[PDB]
C-alpha cells in the first residue's frame, strides 16, 4: 500500500527489462564497430531507438512516484536518473533540432580537412591525417598552416551552430530545476540523503579551484624546463618570462605535451626503458599479450577472466575487407558479456595499454552483481582511473623484471627514474591545467558572465594565466577554440580528466601502504600483493550505488580530493626541476605577446 | 550449446511477481496480471498493472555464470505404499560341488 512497495515493484520489473534491451542495443554496436556492413548500420539505428524510447516510455511512470515518500537510500537512487526525461522536456521544435546540431557539427569534425597550402591537390583529413603531421613536425610555418586554417573552416563555421548548442542545452536545465547547463554535469558528483557526507553542485566550483592553486608550483618548474629547451631554437618569438606558442604543444590543441618527450630528455647519454625490442626476441603474439596481464589481476585477488571474454576478443584487423576501429575501447554489453575491440600490435604502449583495457573489465566484474540501474561507475572519472592505475604498476622497472621483460641486471638509479617521471608528466602535469582551463571556460559561458563576443577575448586572456600559452595570430569572435575539439562537439564529460589524476594517485599511495611497501612512490609494485586487492575490491562492487565520498573514504580514508599524493609522486621531480630551474625564471607573465613588442 | 540460440529464444518464461511466497512443491500456472497497488487492473497493462511473466533471454554470447542450466530434481518421498523402485543389483558366478 506503502509508495516504496509500489516504486520497488516498479524498479524490479525495470530492471529486467532494461537489461534485456541494452544488450541487443550494445550488441548491435558491436557487429557495426568490428564489421562494416548495410546490415549492422542499420541494427545499430534499429536497436539504438528502441533502448533510448524505452527510456522515455518509462519517464513518464517514474515520474508519478515521489521520492519524499521514499525512506530508502537505494530506491532514491534508482529513480534519481528515472525521474529525469532527458529531451523531453524540451519543446518538439528544439528536441527535434538539438539532434541536428549534434549531428552536424560531429559530421564536420569527421570530414573536416585542411588542403596542403604548397599542395592545392592535396587534402588532408585532420584524424589521422593531421593529427599525426602535428606530432613529429618541427617546422614552425608547416604547423601553423595546419593549426591556424584549420579553425578558419571550423571553429569559424561552427559558432552560429555552437550558439544554438548553448541555447538549447541551457532551456533544457531550467526545466530540469538546475542553475544552468554547467550545473548538469556537476550533478554528476551530487550527494544527499546522508548526514555529513551531503556534497552540494557548487563545491565543485571551489575544489577544482583550490586544489589547482597548489598544483601551480608544480607545473611553473615544468613550464620553465620546457620553455629552455625550446629557447635556443626561437629565442625571438620565445621569452624567458614569455609564454610558450600554441602550435608548438605537440599537437592542435595542447592536450599532451609527451609528443616533446624527445627533444626534453635530461640524458641522452643513458639507455631507456623499452620492452618493445624484448617482445621481438621472445616471440609474443597478440594471444598471450592479454594471458600474462590477466595473470596480474590474479596475484592481487582479483578474479580472472571468463572463457568467452579471451575467446570473443578481436586481436587484429583483417585488412580492408572487414574493417574494424583501432581506438582502443572497453565494451560492456551486459549479462557477463566483455568484450574489448583494439587492433594489438607489438609496442610498448600497448603492453599499457592491455593492462588499462583489461582494467575496465575487471572493474565491471565487481558490481557486476548489482541491478542495471546500479551498474555503473560512481562518478565519470572513476572509469577511466581504475584502468590507469593498473599500467602504473606495469611501467615500473619491478614488474618488468618479474616476468622478463627488462634484464636483471639493467641499472637503476636517479638518473634512469628521473627520465622516466618527465615522461609521465608530459601526460599528467601537462593535462590538469588545460583541462581546468576548457572546462572553466564552458562553465562560464554556459551561465551567461560572458557575452557572445568575448568568448575569445577571455579563452586566450585566461589561457596566458593557467596554462601560460599566447596565439601568435589574433583572432576575433568569429572563431571558436571549443567547437572543433572532440569532447564538447561530442558532447561527452570534459571533467573527467581533471579529476581523474586525483583519483588515481590516491588509490595509487593507499595500495602501496596497505601492503607495506617501502621507499619511493614510483617504485612501488602491487604485483604478488593480495593485501591491496582486497581493500580494493569492497569500493569496486558498490558502484554508484553508494555515495562516492562514502566509498572513497573506504579506501584512502578522505572524505574529497586531495593533492598530497600528487605531490609525492612527483617529488623525486620536482626536486630535480627546481635545480635546473635556478639559471631561469620560474614562472611566466600574463603580459608579452609574439606580435606585441 | 542446446537451448540458446542466435537471435534469443523467448519460449522458456517466468513468473517474476506474486502477492506472496509459494508453498512447498506448489506449482500456479495463472496468468491473471499481478496488481502491485490498489489501482485496478482487470487484465489490462497501465499504472501498478505489470504482466508477470517475463523473457530469458538465450544466445550463446552470454557469459557462463548466467548461462542457463538445465536441472532435473528428483524428489524422493517413503509412504506407506508397499516399496518397489530399489537400487541396482549385482550377479556373482555360481559355483557347485
Amino acid at each position: 500500500s506503502t509508495i516504496e512497495e509500489q516504486a520497488k515493484t516498479f524498479l524490479d520489473k525495470f530492471n529486467h527489462e532494461a537489461e534485456d534491451l541494452f544488450y541487443q542495443s550494445s550488441l548491435a554496436s558491436w557487429n557495426y564497430n568490428t564489421n562494416i556492413t548495410e546490415e549492422n548500420v542499420q541494427n545499430m539505428n534499429n536497436a539504438g531507438d528502441k533502448w533510448s524510447a524505452f527510456l522515455k516510455e518509462q519517464s513518464t511512470l517514474a515520474q508519478m512516484y515521489p521520492l519524499q515518500e521514499i525512506q530508502n537510500l537505494t530506491v532514491k537512487l534508482q529513480l534519481q536518473a528515472l525521474q529525469q526525461n532527458g529531451s523531453s522536456v524540451l519543446s518538439e521544435d528544439k528536441s527535434k533540432r538539438l539532434n541536428t546540431i549534434l549531428n552536424t557539427m560531429s559530421t564536420i569534425y569527421s570530414t573536416g580537412k585542411v588542403c596542403n597550402p604548397d599542395n592545392p591537390q592535396e587534402c588532408l583529413l585532420l584524424e589521422p591525417g593531421l593529427n599525426e603531421i602535428m606530432a613529429n613536425s618541427l617546422d614552425y610555418n608547416e604547423r601553423l598552416w595546419a593549426w591556424e586554417s584549420w579553425r578558419s573552416e571550423v571553429g569559424k563555421q561552427l559558432r552560429p551552430l555552437y550558439e544554438e548548442y548553448v541555447v538549447l542545452k541551457n532551456e533544457m536545465a531550467r526545466a530540469n530545476h538546475y542553475e544552468d547547463y554547467g550545473d548538469y554535469w556537476r550533478g554528476d558528483y551530487e550527494v544527499n540523503g546522508v548526514d555529513g557526507y551531503d556534497y552540494s553542485r557548487g563545491q565543485l566550483i571551489e575544489d577544482v579551484e583550490h586544489t589547482f592553486e597548489e598544483i601551480k608550483p608544480l607545473y611553473e618548474h615544468l613550464h620553465a624546463y620546457v620553455r629552455a629547451k625550446l629557447m635556443n631554437a626561437y629565442p625571438s618569438y620565445i621569452s624567458p618570462i614569455g609564454c610558450l606558442p600554441a602550435h608548438l604543444l605537440g599537437d592542435m590543441w595542447g592536450r599532451f605535451w609527451t609528443n616533446l618527450y624527445s627533444l626534453t630528455v635530461p640524458f641522452g647519454q643513458k639507455p631507456n626503458i623499452d620492452v618493445t625490442d624484448a617482445m621481438v626476441d621472445q616471440a609474443w603474439d597478440a594471444q598471450r599479450i592479454f594471458k600474462e596481464a590477466e595473470k596480474f589481476f590474479v596475484s592481487v585477488g582479483l578474479p580472472n577472466m571468463t572463457q568467452g571474454f579471451w575467446e570473443n576478443s578481436m586481436l587484429t584487423d583483417p585488412g580492408n575487407v572487414q574493417k574494424a576501429v583501432c581506438h582502443p575501447t572497453a565494451w560492456d554489453l551486459g549479462k557477463g558479456d566483455f568484450r574489448i575491440l583494439m587492433c594489438t600490435k607489438v609496442t610498448m604502449d600497448d603492453f599499457l595499454t592491455a593492462h588499462h583495457e583489461m582494467g575496465h573489465i575487471q572493474y565491471d566484474m565487481a558490481y557486476a552483481a548489482q541491478p542495471f540501474l546500479l551498474r555503473n561507475g560512481a562518478n565519470e572519472g572513476f572509469h577511466e582511473a581504475v584502468g590507469e592505475i593498473m599500467s602504473l604498476s606495469a611501467a615500473t622497472p619491478k614488474h618488468l623484471k618479474s616476468i622478463g621483460l627488462l634484464s636483471p641486471d639493467f641499472q637503476e638509479d636517479n638518473e634512469t627514474e628521473i627520465n622516466f617521471l618527465l615522461k609521465q608528466a608530459l601526460t599528467i602535469v601537462g593535462t590538469l591545467p588545460f583541462t581546468y582551463m576548457l572546462e572553466k571556460w564552458r562553465w562560464m559561458v554556459f551561465k551567461g558572465e560572458i557575452p557572445k563576443d568575448q568568448w575569445m577575448k577571455k579563452w586566450w586572456e585566461m589561457k596566458r594565466e593557467i596554462v601560460g600559452v599566447v596565439e601568435p595570430v589574433p583572432h576575433d569572435e568569429t572563431y571558436c577554440d571549443p567547437a572543433s575539439l572532440f569532447h564538447v562537439s561530442n558532447d561527452y564529460s570534459f571533467i573527467r580528466y581533471y579529476t581523474r589524476t586525483l583519483y588515481q594517485f590516491q588509490f595509487q599511495e593507499a595500495l602501496c601502504q596497505a601492503a607495506k611497501h617501502e621507499g619511493p612512490l614510483h617504485k612501488c609494485d602491487i604485483s604478488n600483493s593480495t593485501e591491496a586487492g582486497q581493500k580494493l575490491f569492497n569500493m569496486l562492487r558498490l558502484g554508484k550505488s553508494e555515495p562516492w565520498t562514502l566509498a572513497l573514504e573506504n579506501v584512502v580514508g578522505a572524505k574529497n580530493m586531495n593533492v598530497r599524493p600528487l605531490l609525492n609522486y612527483f617529488e623525486p621531480l620536482f626536486t630535480w626541476l627546481k635545480d635546473q630551474n635556478k639559471n631561469s625564471f620560474v614562472g611566466w607573465s600574463t603580459d608579452w605577446s609574439p606580435y606585441a613588442d | 550449446n542446446l537451448d540458446s540460440k542466435v537471435g534469443g529464444n523467448y519460449n522458456y518464461l517466468y513468473r517474476l511477481f506474486r502477492k506472496s511466497n509459494l508453498k512447498p512443491f506448489e506449482r500456479d500456472i495463472s496468468t491473471e496480471i499481478y496488481q502491485a497497488g490498489s489501482t485496478p487492473c482487470n487484465g489490462v497493462k497501465g499504472f501498478n498493472c505489470y504482466f508477470p511473466l517475463q523473457s530469458y533471454g538465450f544466445q550463446p554470447t552470454y557469459g557462463v555464470g548466467y548461462q542457463p542450466y538445465r536441472v532435473v530434481v528428483l524428489s524422493f518421498e517413503l509412504l506407506h505404499a508397499p516399496a518397489t523402485v530399489c537400487g541396482p543389483k549385482k550377479s556373482t558366478n555360481l559355483v557347485k560341488n
